[PDB]
């Protein structure tokens, strides 16, 4: 994930600290997290999307 | 403002080339991209028309 080729805009990782802790929480969503996530067999509408 | 996208190698200096536009784009870095150092590679492109 080194620089010079990797692209990120802003606000992808948060910082949290109370007393000299500086703990980092995860915010990146996986592929199976957004809505309308289908699979290899798909029959949306009249089309039957195969592989 | 440098628009002369000719690194002493293009075939634009011909009588059959015609009209075109000296453009340029960006590339990738890495062993598969053609270099050995993570850095944006200057990739030039030239298009024209023929008859
Ligand atoms: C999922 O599909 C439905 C129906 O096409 C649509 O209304 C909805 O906005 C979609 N969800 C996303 C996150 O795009």
């Amino acid at each position: 994930i080194k620089k010079d080729g990797c692209i990120w805009n802003a606000d992808l990782v948060g910082i949290e600290l109370r007393v000299d802790d500086a703990v980092c929480y995860s915010k990146i969503t996986s592929v199976e997290a957004v809505a309308n996530y289908s699979a290899i067999p798909t029959t949306i509408g009249g089309l039957r999307f195969e592989r | 403002s440098t628009s002369n996208s000719f690194s002493d190698d293009w075939a634009g200096k011909m009588d059959r080339a015609g009209l075109g536009f000296s453009g340029c784009s960006d590339g990738c870095g890495g062993a598969a991209c053609g270099c050995f150092n993570a850095a944006p590679s200057c990739i030039f492109w030239r298009k024209w028309v023929e008859n």
